[PDB]
This record gives structure tokens, C-alpha cells and sequence, in this order.
């Protein structure tokens, strides 16, 4: 029903990449006919819709795409911005069709980091989005991001799952440890919205997931116990800040 | 010293012409492209583009001015457009031998034995 | 910092209606001055704003008004409007906040019905808004019931544990089980979607409830295991419907 | 019989009824006619409301839209589409037994009193 | 009934030092047995009870300490941590009766920056701590900052009259601008609450402690006239600074 | 940062029964400890200062303390503070002074006692 | 197909609390502004409104306003002329310096050199 | 005499805004107090009163409110309105007394189309207003239209000349076309009136702006010879319309 070229595409991307090499699928794409911008648009938005790919195997796609790139060096800008498209397509229109397709998109912009395609500025720019946008500063719910809709924070263990243990040197080291802060805030908001009862506790699952990916990144530090202690975290990153010039 | 701009949530039935005639005149820019929308998300197709202004001091009026412009559809709905850095700065800085030559391969060919009929 | 009168009426209805004062501090209430439009619309008020008195003291006050219409005719229409305009409201702006307010508000229009203060039509008008308002056909999600939002639920289990008892003879009967039946199926509608996994499964609190409130209202209940089977019972009801009227 | 109060919710708070009557002149022949300021209590969110009792029921049809939408304005401007449909309670005072009373007495009551006494001394 | 020595020292710091024998009670307290424990820490708390002095004398203190630390070189930080302890205690405390010691307190901090005593980091901490210590973030009162409780402000400005005319020249002056930003942003959640009406306005002579002390830092600033105002230069500064962060 | 104090103590811990609370002790060159001054009467605290060599164990040290519940004689519960010290500057080695410990043999102080021997 | 009406040739001394009486019962409509005369032109003065209707099928009974005869207090008339507005846009919806002009040093310099 | 922030606004419109100076009159622009109505009214009059601007400096203005909108998006809607309003109610009022206030107002509207602050639409709405508003269709002198009133050619010549180049591309090139046809008709009524003698012939000065207009739009037509041929081209004009 599609196309011959178009299902070869996606037999290479969403099938043949997690058997077989990605030498052996990288030089049958550099095949394809570039100078079609037919075909190029096409298996830019394959790669884009990485929902397709197993989730384990994301990480070849990364690869595949960082080595294309040395000969069709536009299709790598039109995939990432893509895929940092979508990741903002995601969160606004929130709907939970999209929660695999979201995950996967977070998890493939990580994956681009560590075959660097994109730097952290990058990834702790999207990071921060997650816990912003959309987000009332006072800590009220809204829109974008109601009561009990927590999917903020699988995206942030997403992405810190897959590239966050690299942020532990130099620069990018005090960058996490100063955006994990602001994000146990974010937590703690949550956490303090009346929806959460004692017979309807805040969900286990939610909780081991931070404390799993807090674990990893940094051993010895805590979540904090209270709100206070987290509105007194940032509240003394910030102050520090502005008494440094 | 960010010069990269995206113009996202338009109209998905908008082309690059009457885009580029709207924002008539395009400040001088070495990068210019055109996106459409994705499908897969069927309720919310929204096409953009990119521009990578040359002097970074000219899209204060530029942002200024269709950050919120309206655009209108076929049936007339509106699609208020948004202006912001793009999230990646990066923008298209011999040629390769093998473009062009996947309908001469054996992998090619092997594969059209399975997938007609 | 408050007028004698008003932080008075404040005591009477939150402080001291106990469950043996109610006549008590009825005869407090007849003296007030009800020829003065300022005072009276207080007390109203006073009573809408349910959630300022102990839950299990909810139905003291539907009792006092029973007895307080034989005197004052229109009060008794003021305050059920009232209530049922913020159960409303509640539901278009429907802030965490805001959730015991609205769970008292439900309690109260049940005990309401069982002092015969308002009909069964007002109840189950009430119950289908629960479960109607704010709510696609399609049963996916809106702005007004988002996905993980399930206090349509509480609201309906508060109010069928209220009065639903009283739904068992006669008429009485089947327009509580033909709600069910759609009730079951907006239940469905929510179990269904994509955010509840095996990892972060549906509330068993809520199920719990669920069961619970079915349970005690219909013990041979018929609870359906899926969301088809519940799309069933509403599709043959609706042969029922047009039977009854004329089409079918 | 057939439904025959009207509520229209959602108006602006700073709204009186003298300017509803004037916004709504003239409205058909109803035996009820009463508005409600806003609560407070909750305080972002204050509307104020009126309803009607239509002799003839269906007069309902032309009000209805003539007004359900029909947008307010306060005095800084922000819109108020109003909403009009049937009052989920279709009773209304009917005129009638006889005057309580007691009715405006409390003043000359021993436990008021007292509790004046102890009310006068607060803060 | 006081020992000999201890009065001795009482009478060094609070009676006789006054303004210009300074050189002369130095002296005096060098010949103490600082390498007795129990003396030494008499002195030190002494120094830090400095609401014994008056007001237009506390500078004489800081310029006594200031010397004697080119003997003992560990008094100075003893007295600085105390003082800044009393600071702090006086806020989780808060009562009144205690009032002028804690305005004496603040005074003396400020003067201790003027010889050379404390950094510019120590002062600017103390400042925020007036505005955000027990404070809610929403504006809101709360158990250490009711709504009738303006002494934060009267201890911001007992400080920014001891020192802020420092604050004019490179960093430093950056420094003041940015908590000036905060600074007004919670005089302005004073105002908006709902204690204060017609019949019982904000006292107006606290509005005129406020515009003074500004007037006299930065007679060029623009004061917010709106809470709305106040919020939003808040942002407008909170945005520029996530840029250099990450 | 590497200054850490402790705070809202029990007004009669001496030192030593703090530093034997507080062991295991990591590197430290500089701990200071103040008692209560009797004048503040109804509001009495000790606390300390503790310097930290590398400056991480104090995300250790202060899980480890922060919070930690002392108690009086009487048997009166004490909720610790433990934070960075608001001044972040301590002492260091060095000549001394040679008045140190000669005001007893001081014409002024002499005066002074006769006007104080007849209280 | 349009919605903006013009009601022109109008009585200078006419406010907009008036006109929305002669006007009861208005048709909805999102946009509603009264401009006074320009004083510019003393022999001609005439105050006007703008009217952007929601419904766009009753400005033809709306219409049928045009030629209504305004007095003002001192009696004459003033048949208002209603058409459709030759412009048919309107604004519907901060900048960071309005009302920065006082604290101005341009302004400042101007302000000595007209006070003076 | 005046208020010392309206003298300022005065200063910044009718003398310091020159080709060159209009971005240091924006900003200075941004800072009034748009908020009090006063204010903001007085400054939109100011700006409909374009006849106090230098002729050639007048394009500044239009400008001016092209960048003035990006931040009070409302003000440029009423400028608009005010500038039509007065070209209309020029025509009510017809005293030589306002010509070149008219002829300022007129170059006004153009100026507004160029910086793209009014569509095509506006612009030939009013090209047709100068030929038929208080027109009688016979083509006889009328109250509003006496005959040796010429000013509608002064008001078309000085709108089309000003952005009529602009109109020659796509679909506002056969909208011009058009009204060209009905212009040279009542160019033809004017010259055809009775009060035009050999001693007192039709102005020269007119007829000159008309075909140095027309050359600089379309060079490919010269003005009809004879008042039946401008009827002949109207009549096929609308029943060529008819019959497509
Ligand atoms: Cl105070």
C-alpha cells in the first residue's frame, strides 16, 4: 500500500537497525537519493517519529544519525530541531496518546547528546521546560499542567537517565546540580496539592522513579522531607547568585 | 550572540510563498526554511520555519511584530503565530558517490522480491 | 472586627448544632430579623457555605431548614439553588482546593433530599451533571476532566451514599439503575485511557469506593469487567429509549 | 406541566439589578424576579445571578437566544458570557400561612444578650 | 556584687568609651588576660550585647575591635558570629520587648562593615534574611512575620543607613540594585494585605522611613507604585539571571 | 564553602560533651564553641563552628546532625540547627602581645578597685 | 459579510452614556468606542461611534438608525448616518517604558526649555 | 499656554521627526503615558491633524505609527478611522478653506498603505468616494460637486501618485484598471460642463496632473479624446462584467 522506497526506509530504521550493523543500514541510506527532497523529507520525519523504534534501540538511531551526518549534514539540524519540536508539541497539547511518543522523544534527544549531536545547553534548556512551562510560578496548577498530571517528571527521569550521569565534571557538573534544585521544588508543589489524601497517597511508582534517578546521578545527596526545605533550597541558590555579582 | 528564530504553530495548510509574502519584507538572512506538519498527530498539525537573521539585533522588531500574528486557514480559523530562539542554534554549514544508487543494490532488490506480492 | 448578629449566626450553625440542639438553636434562628435583606441574605450564605460545618453535622442543618420553611416559605428555595449553583461552579473551575468544599456541598444536597427539601429529579439531574458535564461523548479527555482526575467520582459515590439508599421501590428504582449504567461507563471511560499502566495502575482507592457504594445501593449488582460490556448496557437502553418514545 | 425558571449565571460580580433590568428591559411577564450578589468565599471566582419565572413557557425559546452568550463587561473591561438555561430547581416562593412571631426579636433574648456580653470583650 | 575585673571591662566598653578615648581603652584591654578562657568570653559577649552602648556611639565599638584584633587575632571572628546569631535569634524570638536591642544589633553590623571587619557577602546575607527568613513566598503572613510586623523593614533600613553609602561604586553597587528589587516587593506584600483599610491605613511613618533611606542610596530610582508593579521587576530580574546559570 | 555552624544547642552542653556527641568528627581545623550568655534570660542556646577540610563532607555531616535532637538535664528536647555559617572566615596561625595579662598591675585598674573596694 | 458599523454626524456634546441609551437595546457586539469631536474644525464638529457587531445579519435592522434625528441640549438636529465602517479592523488583545517619559532626560531638557 | 507633555508631542510630530530622526522620536514615543485616555487621545488627534507636517516629511508619520503599533496596537486603528473620517467629512463640508489641509489628508492615506497599515481595499473604496460621493450619475453639477470644482482630480492624482505604483501586479492591477475607467468619465463630465469658455478654458494645471499621473501608472493609455468614448468604455467595462 506505501510506496517501495518509503516501507525500504522504514524497514531500515524501524526494523533492520536493532539486528543487524548500523554500518551495514548507514551506507545503504547514504544510497537513497538525497537529491530528492521527496525522499529526504520522508525519512527525516521516520526519524523524527522515533515512537517506532524500541525503546532500547534508540540509542543506534543516535549513532546512525551522528555518522550521516558527515555526508548529508542538513538532514542532522532537521531531525533535532524536529524532535525538540515535538517535545514542545507534547506539552502543549497533552494528550496521553502521545506519552509513549513523548518518552521516546525525550530519551532519543538524550541519546543525541551522547553521540554529540547537541550540547547540554541543549538538553538543560529542555530540562527546564519541563519544569516551566506551563508551570505557574506560585506553584498553582494550571492548564498545561493539572493536579494530578505528573508526566512532567518521567520526562525529566527520562532524559537524566540517559545522559545525566555524564553531567559529573567541570561545567555541566554544578549546571545539574543547580537544575535538580529547582527541580525538588517542583516535586514538593506537587506532593502539596490537596488531591493527595492518606487512602489516595502521592503514586509509589512516581517516588521510586525520582529517588532511583537521584540515586544514580548523585549518591550522597537527599530529597528533601518538606515544601520549606525545598522553597529554601533555590531561595539560597538564588540569593548565593546575586551576592556573587 | 543568537541569530536562529523559529516561526512554529501556523496554519498547516500554509506554504513557504505566501509565508514569505506575509512577512513581507524578509530581513537579509543566509537561512530560510520551510516545515510542514507532521499528520501522525491528526488533530494538531501546525507547520513552521526557520530563519537565521544575519544582523541579531534586527529580530526585536521582528519578534515584535509576528509574535502573535494571526494567520488564517482555509475555513478562517486562526493560528496565532509564535516567534522565539530556535531550541537549536545550529543551521547548515565534496559530494558523496553512492547518492542515487539504491535501486541498483542487491539489499534493494532482494527486498522488492518480498514485498510485491 | 465582625457584627454581633452575623458572627452569632456564625455560632449557631457552626458551633453550636449539635445533634440534640437542633430544635434549640431553631427557635434562635425564628427570632432573627427577617424583614431586613441584609441579614437574611447572610444567613443563607451562611448555610450554603457548608464545608465550615463537621461533616457528620452536615445533616443537622437540612433538618433545621425542614423545620425552619414551616416560618420562612422562600429561604428554603434560596439555599438549595445556592448549593447546587456552587456544586456548578465547583465543576467549571474545579481547583484542588476547592475539593472539600465541593465534597460537603454534594453531602448536603444528598441530606437535603431526605428531609424532603428538594425531589429525586433535583438529585439525579445533579448525578448525570457529574458524569455530562465538562465530558466528550467520545470519552476522551477535556479541560474540565482531565485525565487523572477522578473527583467526579467522589462526588457521585458522596451523594449515592447519602441518599441512594432511599432509590430502591418503584420509580425510584430504575431511574437510579439506568444512571448506574452510564455511570459505569464513564467509570470505564476512565480506566481506559493511556496514563494508567502496570507500573501506575488505576487507584485502587477509587475502585475500592466504587465497589463499595455499588455494593451497598445494588448487592447483585452487575459490575462490568470492561469498557464494551458497559458500551452495551448503554446501547441497549437507548433501544429502551426509543420505544418509549416512538421512534423505534 | 412544563419547566419554567430561568437562571442566567456567570454575570459579573460589580453587576446590580438595576443594570441587569436595564441590559434585559423589557422582559417578558414573569411572577419571579430575583438576583444574587457574589460570595466572596471563594475570591477569584465571584459571579452573580438572577432568575425568572416565565408565565407563558415558552417565551423561554426567544429569551434564551436573545441572551445565553450575550457578554457583560465590568469596569475594567473583561467579558462575562453569560449563561442561560433552566434553574436546575424549579420551585419558587409562592405567596401564602401566617407571619412567625418572633420574627426580629433576638435583640430581646437572655442568651443573645449574654452573648453580647461576651462578645464585647475580644480581640 | 560583680566581680572586679568583669565590671572593669563593663565600664571600658559602655561608659568610657566615647568617641574620641578610643586609643586609650584599647591599651586598657590589651593588658586583659585574654589567654583565660572564661575572661575572654566574658569580653567577647560583652562586645555583642552592644545595645548597652548608645545608638551614636556603637561605631566606637566596631573601631575598637578593629584594633584589637592586630593583638588577639581571634576576637574578631567571635564577636561577628555572635552578632550575627543575636541577629538571627531575634527574628525566630520576635518580640517586641526586644526591639531596640535587635535595631543596636543591626547598627553594630553595619558599622563593622565600615571598618573593614565584615565582606560585602556578610551584609547582603543578613539583608536577604530580613526579607525571606519566615516568610512566605506567596506574600501570605505567617507565624514570623504577622501582618501588623513592619520591624523588617526598620531592620533593613537601620542597615542600609550604616553602610549603603558604600554600595556606590562597581559590583557592590550591583549588589544593592538587585535587593532593592526584592527589597520593595515585600514592603509592597505588607501593603496588600488586608489589615490595613481606610479607618487603619499602612503607617504612613513607615512609608517615610522607606522612601527616605532610597532617596538617600539611589536619589534616582523610580519607586514601584503597584504591587503588580513590584512583581513584575522581580521577573524581569530572576529571567536575567536563569540565562547565566544554564 | 567549608565554615558550618551549629546552632540552638542546649544551653549547658560544655564542649568536650559536644565534641563526644559529635563523633565520629570529620577533618576539622577550626571548632569553636560558645555557651549561652546569661543576660538574654528566657531565650538560652549554645552553639559551635566547625570548618571542614574538603568541603563535602558536609552534605554528609549534615543529614547526619541536621535535626538531631539534643537534650538538657531536666530533660527539656532541643531540635538542632546545622547550616553554613553566615561568616565564612576563620582563624590562622601567627608574634604576641606583651601586655597580654598585665592589667592587674595597672595604675588605672588599682584606682579603679579602690573605687570598687567600697561597693 | 463585514461587522464594523460607523454611526457618524452625531452632536459634539454628546457622551457615550447617552448614546448607549438612544441605543438600547444594542445587538451584541465585542467593540464599542465613542469619540468626541476634534475641535479643530469649530464650525464642524461632530462626535461619532464605532460599533463591531457579533452577529453579522442584524446590522441591516441596525441600520434601518440611519438618518435617526440627535438633539442636543440646546435643540438641533443631527440626523446620525449609519454605514459601514470604511475600515474594517479592530485591536483585541505590556510594553516596559510606558509612562517613562517624565523620568526623561530629553523630556527633562525640553521641560526646561519651555518652562522658562 | 498649552500643557507642557502636549507641547512635547507637538514638538516630536510637526518638527524634530525628519527622514533621519525617526527612530530617536519612536522610543522617546513608547514612553507616554498610554494609559491615561487623555493622553493617547490628544496624541491620536495630533496625528490625524497631518496638515501640520511638512508635505514630503509626511511619509515619517506613517512610519512612525508602522513601529508605534508593535507595542500600542490599538492607536494605529484610530488614526486610521480619524484620517478617514476627515476625508470624508471634507467632502460634506467642501470650503477651499481645508485644500491643502484635504490634500495633506489625502497623501496621508497613501502614505498608510505603503507602510502597510490599510489593504488595497481601503485605498480604492476612496478613489471611488472622490468620483461618486454627492455625484449626481447624470453627470450634471450637484451641491457637493459645483462645476468649477476640480478638487476630486487634486485628491485622486494626489492618492494614486503617492502608491498607485504599487498597484500593477496580480489582482489590484485590474481594481485600478478599473477605476481609471470610471475617473476618466468624470474627468470628461468636468471638462464637458458649459461654464468653460475660450477666455476661460478648462484649468491647464489640472489637465497636465492628470496625464503626468496616468504616465507614471500606466503608460500604455493616454486619457480618452471625447466624452463619448469615456461613456463607450464605462458601457463595455460593465458589460463585459455582465456577460463573464
Ligand atoms: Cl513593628
Amino acid at each position: 500500500k506505501r510506496p517501495p522506497l518509503q516501507e525500504y526506509v522504514r524497514k531500515l530504521l524501524y526494523k533492520d537497525l536493532s539486528k543487524v550493523t548500523t554500518e551495514k543500514v548507514l551506507r545503504q541510506m547514504r544510497k537513497l537519493p538525497w537529491q530528492d527532497q521527496e525522499v529526504k523529507d520522508y525519512v527525516i520525519c521516520c526519524m523524527i517519529n522515533i515512537w517506532n523504534v524500541k525503546y532500547n534501540s534508540i540509542h543506534c538511531v543516535a549513532n546512525l544519525l551522528a555518522g550521516l551526518v558527515l555526508y548529508q549534514e542538513d538532514v542532522g539540524i532537521h531531525v533535532v530541531d524536529g524532535v525538540l519540536e515535538d517535545i514542545r508539541l507534547g506539552m502543549e497539547v497533552n494528550q496521553p496518546k502521545f506519552n509513549q511518543r513523548r518518552i521516546s522523544s525525550a530519551k532519543f534527544l538524550g541519546e543525541l547528546y551522547n553521540y554529540r549531536m547537541v550540547e547540554s545547553a541543549v538538553i538543560f534548556r529542555t530540562l527546564y521546560s519541563f519544569t516551566s512551562f506551563g508551570v505557574n510560578p506560585d506553584g498553582s496548577p494550571s492548564s498545561l499542567d493539572p493536579p494530578e498530571h505528573l508526566f512532567r517528571i518521567r520526562l525529566v527521569c527520562t532524559i537524566l537517565d540517559t545522559c545525566g550521569q555524564y553531567f559529573d565534571r567541570g561545567s555541566s557538573k554544578r549546571k545539574l546540580d543547580c537544575f535538580l534544585v529547582y527541580f525538588q521544588r517542583y516535586v514538593w508543589w506537587k506532593k502539596s496539592l490537596e488531591v493527595w489524601t492518606k487512602d489516595h497517597p502521592f503514586p509509589i511508582d512516581i517516588d521510586y522513579m525520582i529517588s532511583d534517578t537521584l540515586e544514580l546521578l548523585r549518591p550522597k545527596i537527599k530529597l528533601c522531607n518538606s515544601l520549606e526545605e525545598s522553597i529554601r533550597q533555590v531561595q539560597d541558590l538564588e540569593r548565593e547568585f546575586l551576592i556573587k555579582l | 550572540a543568537l541569530s536562529k528564530v523559529v516561526i512554529r504553530r501556523l496554519p498547516p495548510g500554509l506554504t513557504k510563498e505566501q509565508l514569505e509574502e506575509q512577512l513581507r519584507p524578509l530581513p537579509a538572512h543566509d537561512y530560510f526554511e520551510f516545515f510542514a506538519a507532521d499528520l501522525s498527530l491528526y488533530p494538531h498539525l501546525y507547520s513552521r520555519a526557520y530563519i537565521n537573521f544575519r544582523n541579531p539585533d534586527d529580530i526585536l522588531l521582528f519578534r515584535d511584530r509576528f509574535d502573535g500574528y494571526i494567520f488564517l486557514d482555509s475555513k478562517g480559523l486562526e493560528y496565532p503565530a509564535v516567534v522565539e530562539f530556535a531550541p537549536f542554534q545550529k543551521i547548515a554549514k565534496k559530494k558523496d558517490a553512492k547518492t542515487g544508487s539504491i535501486e541498483d543494490d542487491p539489499e534493494y532488490k532482494k527486498f522488492l522480491e518480498t514485498y510485491c506480492v
